[PDB]
């Protein structure tokens, strides 16, 4: 079996996340420029906005 | 001269057959009956904040919605029509003073 | 190399068999050496080195 | 005067010098490298 | 002549090879309409390629969609029913024109020296035609497609050691499934271009010596140019073939096939009458007749071995059946036997058809067993029949 | 009497090549 | 059309010569020759590319600085 | 019958027109072949051989 | 004239560069003219004396040998080369004038290029 | 000599054509490694065809399955990752090799008489390669695939009266959808075979007169057989290319690509950066340098018009850049300009890149505008540089 | 990163092995080419022409 | 024989275009 899906479809995901769709993470490190570094920086890079 | 007439006869048919086969091949790539079936429908919408946009869906084509502010209308109603490559005023394009609804596909490509 | 020539290169059939054997054995030897280098360079990172392997509750 | 090709054909040379820019020859009479 | 100036454009290097191999090529003046089926075969190949390329733009090679995509062509593609019927019946047309070609070759002894290589290339082309048409018949994914795929891919199981391994490799799994269909579709796009190349090599090999003629004699003293004489002769056959093909396409599009392929494939149930296309029926009858699985596969391969060995058998020096009455009778018996084998293949496996098929396959092989002895005996005809 | 030796040599070559493409060590 | 030639050619067997040492023989002269003969060609190839790249980065940096409050 | 074969009428209308036209073309092609070959078929050949 | 090296120093540098390149291979500028490029060159080559054409072919073979060997002519042979000593241009101009005369009077050309 | 007996099997009719076109074909002895790239491009074409035939066994051309079928090739079929990385980076290797080939031809003026037809066939081949690679890039059905297909099919709308009908005919509908993908799959199987035929014609045209050489001179006095000398030289080239390709396949399989195509196609959202493959970027730049639809399409067509008209310019009788200092310098400027156009195509359409792209496009066209002037003026060189 | 590229370790092992082997093959190919070409490259050519 | 032929072959091409593509309705 494949890993389970949190939601029944993309519309349900958007409805549960304020209209945004959490993308499938199976290829996310290949689907972004400098993927591994980008994902690590994003996850650990929440901070206060500039003035 | 008799022989040209008999030969022109069958050459008519050969040309017709060539044209038929080529045109059948060409038209087979045109839009299928089921594709043409899904080419007409309308939907409804809601509302959004004054200054943001939300794309909506149609056949395979996004549709843009942007309710504009007062200063936005001031900016949009101060451009010379002559300088525009497609001369058209904002008032003509909009059915509402601030609600701007438009098909969101680039006219280039 | 003339002594080895008199045993391997006098007949093309022997030469061809020698080429087949060299491909086989040399590819095996290179594979073994590459795997040795790989193991030596990645000590502790293998699946078989997971401390808790078999211990998921 | 006699052109060079005629002289070469008329006078066999046992002291031949080959071009050496790309390859240097083994000493003459060396065993073949086959 | 010193070619300082340009003469006729056909003799310029831009078209000299097409002028020499296609326009001015010398051809025996007495060639009959029986010699116009090679060009018909070529036109059938071209028709198949063009129609298949345009059909592949709408077909989906997936088990959940293949049948429905074929019905979507029939129903939704503008001109789609004509693309399908032309391709499906085109396949039958190719086999008709190629069978007549082969039997023309057998009656005139066209396989004999110096044209042995032509015949061997033809046999390879026949094998390629069979594989191509079979895998193509599986694409619709109906009942006949699925069960026909299940048998021919099991023929490798006759091999004792690696047979099951070969079966499961060809399947891509433990049963006929989506992997089999996808790989069949890929093979079925590729094989026709190999068939085009093989046909080109076939024609080149034939043009090394030129065509044999209905008298079977040396023909250098009465050769003429292919264009326009044999061009117009072939055009008559092309138009007649068009009428025949149009009758099949427009008025009897499905009588050459079976209704069972209009049922979606069911791996659970099995049709009570699992047959191949009609053009594989004689082979399938020769297969069913032997009562051992291995013996059947052997017999199928022996058919092509016999075809390949025919040119090389020491023979008499006379070619045409026109002057070989006994070989002529053997021909008319072989043709009846092949039509009998094809009919028997459509019959269920039950008496009396089993024995009839066994006798018919025996006679088919006797033709090839008996031809060499006839050649050896007939080498003595000129000594015996004197003035 | 050299064609037989050539046949034996090429047979050895063919066997060596067979064991080398398919490598049937887990089957023997 | 065949050519009519008059020539004398002497040749030594491949197995009577060293095969590889000529690759690293008079290397500095080879480098001299490649640089001396090819420096205009190399300039015409490299200078436009590097100059355009540098100018583009300079433009981008100045434009970014101009839009900064 | 209609549901299984919805293209029958267009197909039949095409088969009538094209068989009539292709039969006309076959007549023309026969005339063309015979006209081209007549110079060869009517020729008188004179040779010395007898048997 | 801008092409004259006696007046334009750029033309003089151009000529010196070409002369050095030709000298390295022992080639004459006329040796670069190929009978396969134009039919007029083929005709002019055919009108030249056997000795001129033989020397051309020998120079071409020597140059091809040097090119294959990645080597230039020894400096002592480079000192005696004559890169711009002409043998072809006058004949070629005469051939072109004759062809122009034939065309101006409506005659058929004496030779034609084959269509590839 | 009278050929009563059989000599070399190579000279027998079975082998003679291959021998004379492949083993004994006379070749100028001074060809550099820059003459290795035609054989390299031939090997790249064969690699693409073999890998693509095997990949088509597992790929499903449907919008609901295509992305997943690629992923299944990468994850499930054994050696699938290798087959995919080989096809995807072999397209890039094919284009690198063909670019090196085209620039050898431009530097030695290999397009000049009598080899004009060779150059024109090469231009046709380049067009075929571009179309093949583009429609192949659509097949994974990622974001890049969908949006690139959108714009390239939209290109036809530049035609005023019938442009929209051509766009909608290419799509098979009112948008890029499953019909587009399915027809693009069929075309992708077909075009490689036409490429093979075009390459064979290219080679035959080249053997009409033989290869040009680095001196640009008549070479009939010093020719040698292809086998073995240029066989072993091309083998050195083949092994070096294999090392290069292997570096790309095994260690940097995705550097020559964009991560956007690992996102499934979303017809709602265009990605912020939308670019073709690297080998199309110069054409992209020339397209975007024109602030006009029809102007851009016309510039794209004018690129190939100039490439086709290049061999027919009245030029000087000197071929090689080795003896043409001005043309040689203009060659190295054109190479820099093309590299700049490629880099510009990768940039967003904004300052300063619009001006740089416009100037680069102008320089690119100036090359082809100036070469005929150079030929006309240099015709007077032998009369002005006297010994 | 493992999820996006689960074949990475096999790919790198293959790459190291075959790049090493192909480098050996390139050295052999260079020797082969130069062996076959040495008879041409070391040849002495005598011609009549001077300038 | 050069201008008349060009006019004739242009007329033939235009007729063939009207025959292959049949835009009876585009005469607007
Ligand atoms: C069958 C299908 C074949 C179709 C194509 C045939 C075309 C061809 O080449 O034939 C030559 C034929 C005649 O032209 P030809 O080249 O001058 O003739 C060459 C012969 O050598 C001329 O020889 P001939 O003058 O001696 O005439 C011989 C002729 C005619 O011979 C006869 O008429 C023999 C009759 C004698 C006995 C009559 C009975 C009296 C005695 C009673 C006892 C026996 C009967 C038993 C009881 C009943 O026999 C044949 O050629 C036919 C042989 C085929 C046998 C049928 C086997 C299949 C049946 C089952 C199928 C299922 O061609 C034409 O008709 C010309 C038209 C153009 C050809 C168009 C081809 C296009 C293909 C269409 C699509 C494919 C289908
Ligand atoms: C790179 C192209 C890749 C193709 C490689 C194949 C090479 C080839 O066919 O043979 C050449 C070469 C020599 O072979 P050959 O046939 O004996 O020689 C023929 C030549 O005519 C021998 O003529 P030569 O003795 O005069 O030697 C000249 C030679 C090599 O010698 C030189 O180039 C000498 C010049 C040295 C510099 C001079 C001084 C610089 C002046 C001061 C600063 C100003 C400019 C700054 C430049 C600094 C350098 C970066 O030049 C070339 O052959 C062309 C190489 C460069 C072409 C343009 C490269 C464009 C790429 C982008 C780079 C730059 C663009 C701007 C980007 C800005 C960032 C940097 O190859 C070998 O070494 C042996 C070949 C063995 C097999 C390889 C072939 C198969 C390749 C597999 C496919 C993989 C892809
Ligand atoms: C069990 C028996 C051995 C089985 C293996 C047989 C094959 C062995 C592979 C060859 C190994 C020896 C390689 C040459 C050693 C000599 C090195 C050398 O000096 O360079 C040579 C040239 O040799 C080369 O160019 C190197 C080519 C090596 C080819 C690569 C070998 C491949 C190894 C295969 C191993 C199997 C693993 C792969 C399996 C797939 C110089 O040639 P010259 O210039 O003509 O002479 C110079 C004069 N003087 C002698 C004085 C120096
Ligand atoms: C495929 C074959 C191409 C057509 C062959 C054309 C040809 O050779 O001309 C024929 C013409 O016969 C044909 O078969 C004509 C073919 C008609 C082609 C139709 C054109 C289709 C239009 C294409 C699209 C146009 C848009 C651009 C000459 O026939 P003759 O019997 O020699 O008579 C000419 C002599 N005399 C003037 C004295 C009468
Ligand atoms: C992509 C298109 C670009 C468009 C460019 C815009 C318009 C410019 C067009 C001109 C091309 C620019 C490059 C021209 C200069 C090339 C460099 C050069 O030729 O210099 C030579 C120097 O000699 C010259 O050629 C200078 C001549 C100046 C121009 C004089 C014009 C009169 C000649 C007209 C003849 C016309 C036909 C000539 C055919 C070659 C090189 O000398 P060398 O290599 O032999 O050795 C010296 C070096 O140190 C060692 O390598
Ligand atoms: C794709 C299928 C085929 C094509 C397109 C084809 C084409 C041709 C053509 C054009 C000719 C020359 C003209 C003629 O006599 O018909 C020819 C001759 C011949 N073909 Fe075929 N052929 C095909 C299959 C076969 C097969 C399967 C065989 C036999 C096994 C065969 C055997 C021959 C022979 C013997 C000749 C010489 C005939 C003679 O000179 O009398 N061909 N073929
Ligand atoms: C490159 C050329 C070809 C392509 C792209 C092609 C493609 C296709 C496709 C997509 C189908 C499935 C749709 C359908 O069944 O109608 C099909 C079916 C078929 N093809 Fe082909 N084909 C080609 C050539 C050939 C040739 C040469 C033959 C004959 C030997 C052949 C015989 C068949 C058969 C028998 C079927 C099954 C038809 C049916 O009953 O529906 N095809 N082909
Ligand atoms: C008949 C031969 C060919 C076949 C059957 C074929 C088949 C395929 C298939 C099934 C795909 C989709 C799977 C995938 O993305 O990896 C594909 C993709 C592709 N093909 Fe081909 N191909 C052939 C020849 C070529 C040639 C000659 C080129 C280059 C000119 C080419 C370039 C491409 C490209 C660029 C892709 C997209 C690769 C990617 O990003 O994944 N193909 N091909
Ligand atoms: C699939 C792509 C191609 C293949 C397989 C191919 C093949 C070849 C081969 C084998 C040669 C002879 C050996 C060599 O010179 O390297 C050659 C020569 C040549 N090619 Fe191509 N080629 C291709 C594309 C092109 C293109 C795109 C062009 C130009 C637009 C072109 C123009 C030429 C020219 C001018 C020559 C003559 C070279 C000379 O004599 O110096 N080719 N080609
Ligand atoms: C952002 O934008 C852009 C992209 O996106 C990312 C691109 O990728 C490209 C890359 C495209 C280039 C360089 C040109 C492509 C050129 C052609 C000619 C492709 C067009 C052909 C197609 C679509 C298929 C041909 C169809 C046929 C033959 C129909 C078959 C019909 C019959 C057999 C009857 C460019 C320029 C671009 O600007
Ligand atoms: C003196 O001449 C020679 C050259 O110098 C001019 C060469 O450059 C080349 C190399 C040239 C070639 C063949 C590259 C051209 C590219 C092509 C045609 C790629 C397509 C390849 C295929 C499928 C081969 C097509 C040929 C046939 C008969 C099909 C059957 C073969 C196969 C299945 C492989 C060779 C071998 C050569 O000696
Ligand atoms: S598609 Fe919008 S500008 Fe090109």
């Amino acid at each position: 079996d494949r890993l389970p899906e949190p939601y029944s479809n993309e519309s349900a995901a958007r409805f549960a996340n304020g209209g945004a769709y959490p993308p499938d993470l199976s290829l996310v490190t290949k689907a972004r420029h400098n993927g591994q570094n980008y994902v690590f920086a994003l996850l650990t890079g929440y901070r206060d906005p500039p003035a | 001269a008799f022989a040209y007439f008999v030969l022109s006869g069958g050459r008519f048919v050969y040309a017709s057959v060539l044209r038929l086969l080529v045109l059948k091949l060409i038209v087979s790539m045109s839009a299928s009956k089921d594709v043409l079936a899904l080419a007409s429908l309308e939907v409804d919408l809601g509302s959004i904040e004054p200054g943001t946009t939300v794309t909506v869906k149609w056949r395979g084509k996004p549709v843009f919605i942007r309710r504009r502010t007062e200063d936005d209308i001031k900016l949009a109603n101060s451009v010379d029509v002559g300088s525009l490559r497609d001369p058209q005023e904002d008032s003509v394009r909009v059915k509402n003073p601030e609600w701007l609804v438009v098909v969101g596909v680039c006219t280039h490509l | 190399f003339e002594g080895f020539y008199k045993l391997i290169m006098r007949r093309n059939s022997v030469y061809v068999t020698f080429i087949i054997a060299g491909a086989f054995f040399g590819e095996r030897a290179v594979d073994y050496g590459v795997h040795k280098l790989w193991e030596r360079n990645n000590v502790g990172k293998r699946y078989e080195d997971i401390s808790v392997l078999g211990q998921r509750p | 005067e006699v052109p060079a090709t005629v002289e070469a054909v008329k006078t066999p040379n046992s002291k031949i010098v080959y071009d050496d820019h790309n390859h240097e020859r083994y000493p003459p009479g060396d065993p073949s490298k086959r | 002549t010193i070619r300082n100036q340009r003469f006729s454009l056909l003799k310029q290097p831009i078209s000299s090879t097409l002028n020499q191999h296609l326009v001015d090529y010398p051809t025996p003046s007495n060639l009959s309409y029986w010699w116009g089926f090679g060009s018909l075969a070529g036109i059938c190949l071209v028709i198949q390629i063009v129609t298949g390329v345009f059909l592949a733009m709408h077909y989906t090679p997936h088990v959940d969609l293949a049948f429905n995509s074929v019905e979507h062509i029939m129903r939704d593609v503008e001109g789609g029913w004509l693309l399908r019927y032309m391709h499906a019946n085109g396949a039958s047309m190719f086999f008709i024109v190629v069978y007549l070609h082969i039997f023309r070759g057998l009656y005139y002894a066209s396989y004999s020296s110096p044209r042995e290589f032509v015949w061997c290339l033809g046999v390879v082309i026949f094998l390629l035609m069979i594989v191509t048409a079979f895998i193509g018949y599986v694409l619709p994914w109906g009942q006949m497609s699925f069960w026909g795929a299940t048998v021919i891919t099991s023929l490798a199981s006759a091999i004792p050691v690696v047979g099951d391994t070969i079966v499961t490799w060809l399947w891509g799994g433990f049963s006929v499934d989506n992997a089999t269909l996808n790989r069949f579709f890929s093979l079925h796009y590729l094989l026709p271009f190999i068939l085009v190349g093989a046909s080109l090599l076939h024609l080149a090999a034939l043009h090394q010596y030129g065509s044999n003629n209905p008298l079977g004699v040396h023909s250098e003293m009465d050769k003429i140019a292919f264009y326009p004489y044999f061009y117009v002769k072939d055009l008559v056959g092309w138009v007649a073939f068009a009428i025949f093909f149009s009758i099949w396409i427009f008025y009897a599009p499905n009588v050459l096939g079976h209704p069972d392929n209009y049922i979606p494939a069911n791996p659970m149930s099995t049709p009570p009458h699992i047959v191949p296309e009609w053009y594989f029926l004689p082979i399938y009858a020769i297969l069913r007749s032997i009562p051992d699985k291995a013996g059947g596969v052997a017999a199928i391969a022996l058919v092509f071995i016999c075809l390949l060995a025919l040119p090389f058998f020491k023979s008499m020096y006379v070619r045409s059946s026109s002057f070989r009455p006994i070989y002529q009778g053997m021909f008319w018996l072989l043709l009846a036997d092949c039509l009998l084998l094809g009919w028997i293949g459509c019959q269920p496996v039950e008496a009396p058809f089993v024995t009839i098929g066994q006798i018919s396959s025996l006679v088919f092989f006797l033709f090839f067993a008996i031809t060499p002895i006839l050649g050896r005996v007939g080498r003595g005809i000129p000594n015996s029949y004197t003035d | 009497t050299i064609d037989i030796q050539a046949a034996a040599g090429w047979g050895i070559a063919a066997a060596a090549g067979a064991i080398w493409v398919v490598q049937p060590f887990g089957w023997i | 059309q065949p050519v009519k030639l008059k020539a004398v050619v002497y040749a030594l067997s491949p197995f009577q010569q060293k095969i590889m040492t000529g690759l690293w023989k008079d290397l500095p002269e080879k480098i001299h020759h490649k640089v001396s003969e090819n420096w205009i060609s190399a300039t015409l190839l490299v200078t436009p590319v590097v100059g355009t790249y540098w100018y583009a980065q300079y433009f981008k940096e100045q434009e970014k600085l101009e839009h900064r409050f | 019958s209609w549901a299984a074969e919805p293209e029958m009428e267009e197909r039949k209308l095409m088969g009538f027109k094209w068989i009539f036209l292709l039969s006309l073309a076959l007549l023309q092609a026969a005339y063309y072949r015979r006209l081209k070959w007549s110079v060869l078929k009517s020729r008188k050949l004179v040779l010395d051989v007898v048997n | 004239r801008l092409v004259d090296p006696r007046k334009n120093f750029l033309a003089r540098m151009h000529m010196k560069s070409v002369s050095n390149r030709l000298r390295r291979y022992g080639l004459r500028y006329d040796d670069l003219y190929d009978p396969l490029y134009d039919l007029d060159i083929k005709e002019a080559l055919n009108r030249l004396p056997r000795e001129i054409v033989d020397a051309r072919n020998q120079r071409l073979m020597r140059a091809m040998d040097l090119s294959m060997k990645h080597e230039y002519l020894p400096d002592n042979l480079q000192a005696v080369q004559t890169p711009f000593r002409s043998y072809l241009q006058d004949m070629l101009a005469l051939v072109k004038r004759e062809r122009a005369e034939r065309e101006a009077l409506g005659a058929l050309p004496l030779y034609q290029r084959t269509i590839p």
